């Protein structure tokens, strides 16, 4: 970065990652996917740095930033986990959440009373929401994603290694996507800790 | 018997149930009377079949919602439980627990605080 | 075997390029292909390039961009006399405004628009746009 | 009089930018690579200068059990002669319509074409930029820079392409089937549009970058506009 | 490009990606520019000037771009060391 400690590493937050075990990765690797990676461990578990980790949340949060108007950043995702998660996101900034299936041709299409035209996309797991990714390069919208340590590299610009195998790895992740965007465009910034929980952006979960 | 109801019927079914959902009772014949009065129905016939699906819809609805069909109460209770379930904040207890070669990442992210072990045993699935 | 050296470099420069690799590593060393590459890189079709020294034939790495297209080598090589040259020069390049077709004569190796400036043929080594 | 016109009301983005008029090329809209998907855009730019050539009115059918079922394939050239041109093909039950659905998805189509000189410079290009190709099923074209006055020498149906382009002078080479003029003029178009595909070294200089006509004029297309 | 004349001849100059030193057509649809914001890095506020950058469409289908990317980014702002 280079900003003092105002855009690096806080020694709160990497508490927070390591209790949702977001530092946990996949048995698996790919060609792209070992720039992230340390070392495997004694397990089968491959172990995503931190570090690595939070630089790449930052270039793309103020990638997210960088439009003028915030209503048309389309956030997808379509797995249970992440549904919770992409509503509280696009209600703190602004945004516009496609929950569930996708429903295909919605920006290919010109007649269609559910056609959309955004700018980004930041999309939750490449290998669930396939659909929305191909339809991308079709309309020239750049992409975002959160990658596991194995899912497929194509069409995604940037990525934000996490776990993303759900429990609190997947909500947490995106809460802090939303406190960056914040900091950086709004004036939340205070560098003294933000009231929103991380709490209520994990997964509903059959109550009881 | 045979006989599956048409789409007409499970199309409009759906549409009064959703917008009158507070009019209607758990019984055939209210439900019927106030089908002719709330809208035009152009046979009589057409009518009785319309009304006894509406029927049928709204006794299921009362146990959890059916898909394709959102009442407003449901809604809200939808809402109710997305800005907060009533479970606890915490994540998850406040203590992290590190295993050997996390440690080492974490002796590479600059920070050492709050140390807990447990140890791992060769090897992977056998 | 490897019976033609140069015509084994080239072919994968040409490859590397299509794929958009900026180092690539070429083998054997020749003297010969320095002072192709030398003539490629003056112009300005590739940057600089790092020689490897071994004990056996060398190693050489190089520092492209995506301003090559391609690169050919012409086998057997054939004899040009400076009337025969405007017959080749029409057939290997795209275009009477941009391209070389590189060759040696007893003056040294040199582009064509050189060669026909110390009035001197020789024999033809292969070609580039 | 008593009859109003109210022709065109866009329900696209890039449609938006047009009909407010901020955007007033087609450079503009090339340069992002934009998607085009309304046919009244490329027809406000142009469409003063847009002649359609049909090129063939071709049958095909298929089989069923009541016998035989015909639809009508139409091809369809567009251009005009300062370096815009297209190509379409639509099939439809009847003739006119057919024709009708061909000038519209020509129009959709519609690339620039670069030309150059020969070799020595003198005001105002009459050729192609350099030696290029374009195959389309085993049909190709290689066409191949010419001097002033030669004309255009290719088959009747590449000399339709070519003319409309404006490219003065050419030659040709045809390589496999060519009486297949589907391919055959598919080939051609094609071969016309790698043209800005080529890289030259004329194009080695930096290119500065520029924020897109959607970014600067968001603010025109957030008030009720789509 | 350029005449004797001096006419400054050709309809449009078209853009060069930094992906691969290679041109994009006007039909390819994978082809993105993505605009950066940058920060003040004093404070972490949005301060006027972007980076943007251009990638083609050929590396980004194969599945290059998340290199290229951090590459580009990793010798300016806000990845110096990763």
């Amino acid at each position: 970065s280079g900003a003092l400690d105002v855009l690096q590493m806080k020694e709160e937050d990497v508490l927070k990652f390591l209790a949702a075990g977001t530092h946990l990765g996949g048995t698996n690797l790919d060609f792209q996917m070992e720039q992230y990676i340390y070392k495997r461990k004694s397990d089968g578990i491959y172990i995503i740095n931190l570090k690595r980790t939070w630089e790449k949340l930052l270039l793309a949060a103020r990638a997210i930033v960088a439009i003028e108007n915030p209503a048309d950043v389309s956030v997808i995702s379509s797995r249970n986990t992440g549904q919770r998660a992409v509503l509280k996101f696009a209600a703190a900034t602004g945004a516009t959440p496609i929950a569930g299936r996708f429903t295909p041709g919605t920006f290919t299409n010109q007649i269609q009373a559910a056609f959309r035209e955004p700018r980004l996309l930041v999309v939750t797991d490449p290998r669930a929401d396939h659909q929305p990714l191909t339809e991308a390069s079709y309309v020239n919208l750049p992409t975002i994603a959160l990658c596991n340590t194995d899912s497929p590299l194509r069409y995604v610009d940037i990525a934000i290694p996490c776990n993303n195998k759900g429990a609190h790895s997947v909500g947490l992740m995106w809460w802090m996507l939303a406190r960056e965007v914040l900091r950086m465009r709004g004036t939340i910034s205070r560098e003294h800790p933000w009231e929103v929980m991380p709490d209520l952006y994990f997964y509903r979960d059959p109550e009881e | 018997m045979g006989r599956v109801r048409t789409k007409t019927v499970k199309k409009a079914a759906r549409v009064i149930i959703e917008k009158y959902y507070t009019r209607l009772g758990n019984d055939f014949h209210t439900n019927k009377r106030v089908c002719e009065e709330i809208a035009i129905i152009p046979s009589k016939k057409l009518r009785n079949k319309i009304a006894g699906y509406v029927t049928h819809l709204m006794k299921r609805i009362q146990r959890g919602p059916v898909r394709g069909i959102s009442i407003k109460l449901q809604e809200e209770e939808r809402e109710r439980r997305d800005n907060y379930v009533p479970e606890v904040s915490a994540l998850d207890q406040e203590i992290i627990e590190v295993d050997p070669d996390t440690k080492e990442m974490l002796k590479l992210l600059d920070f050492g605080s709050l140390s807990n072990l447990q140890v791992t045993q060769p090897t992977v699935g056998m | 075997v490897r019976m033609n050296v140069l015509a084994d470099a080239l072919k994968s420069i040409n490859n590397a390029e299509k794929r958009g690799k900026r180092q690539v590593l070429i083998r054997p060393c020749s003297k010969v292909i320095v002072r192709f590459l030398t003539v490629m890189m003056k112009h300005g079709y590739i940057g600089e390039f790092e020689i490897i020294d071994d004990h056996r034939a060398g190693k050489i790495v190089v520092n492209l961009t995506g301003r090559l297209n391609k690169c050919g080598v012409i086998s057997p090589r054939f004899d040009v006399q400076l009337k025969d040259l405007e017959k080749w020069q029409n057939n290997l390049l795209p275009s009477r405004q941009f391209g070389f077709i590189v060759l040696t004569t007893s003056a040294g190796i040199m582009d064509h628009e050189e060669a026909r400036r110390k009035h001197t043929g020789g024999k033809i080594l292969g070609f580039f746009f | 009089g008593k009859a109003g016109d109210k022709e065109w009301l866009p329900v696209t983005k890039l449609g938006r930018l047009v009909k407010d008029m901020k955007i007033k090329s087609l450079e503009e809209i090339y340069l992002f690579s934009l998607p085009i998907k309304e046919s009244e855009i490329i027809d406000f730019f142009l469409g003063a200068a847009l002649k359609d050539k049909v090129l063939k009115i071709m049958p095909v059918q298929k089989q069923t059990q009541a016998g035989q079922r015909t639809r009508f394939k139409a091809f369809v050239a567009i251009g005009d002669y300062n370096g815009h041109v297209g190509l379409g093909m639509k099939c439809s039950k009847e003739v006119a319509t057919a024709i009708r659905g061909a000038i519209i998805l020509a129009k959709l189509s519609i690339v620039p074409v670069r030309r150059g000189y020969w070799g020595n410079k003198i005001g105002k290009p009459h050729t192609v930029r350099c030696k290029v190709t374009g195959r389309c099923g085993s049909v190709l074209v290689r066409l191949i820079p010419a001097p002033r006055g030669t004309g255009i020498i290719s088959a009747p149906v590449p000399k339709k392409l070519l003319l409309m382009a404006g490219i003065d002078d050419c030659y040709t080479s045809a390589g496999g089937c060519t009486a297949t003029l589907g391919n055959f003029a598919k080939a051609t178009f094609d071969a016309i549009s790698k043209t800005y595909s080529y890289l030259t070294p004329d194009l080695w200089k930096e290119t500065v970058f520029t924020k897109s006509p959607y970014q600067e004029f968001t603010d025109h297309l957030v008030k009720t506009h789509t | 490009m350029q005449s004797n004349a001096g006419e400054f001849v050709d309809l449009y100059v078209p853009r060069k990606c930094s992906a691969s030193n290679r041109i994009i057509g006007a039909k390819d649809h994978a082809s993105i520019p993505m605009n950066v914001a940058e920060v003040d890095k004093v404070t972490g506020r949005f301060n006027g000037q972007s980076k943007t950058y251009a990638i083609c469409g050929a590396i980004r289908r194969m599945g290059e771009s998340d290199d290229s990317i951090l590459r580009l980014a990793k010798s300016h702002g806000i990845v110096s060391q990763n």
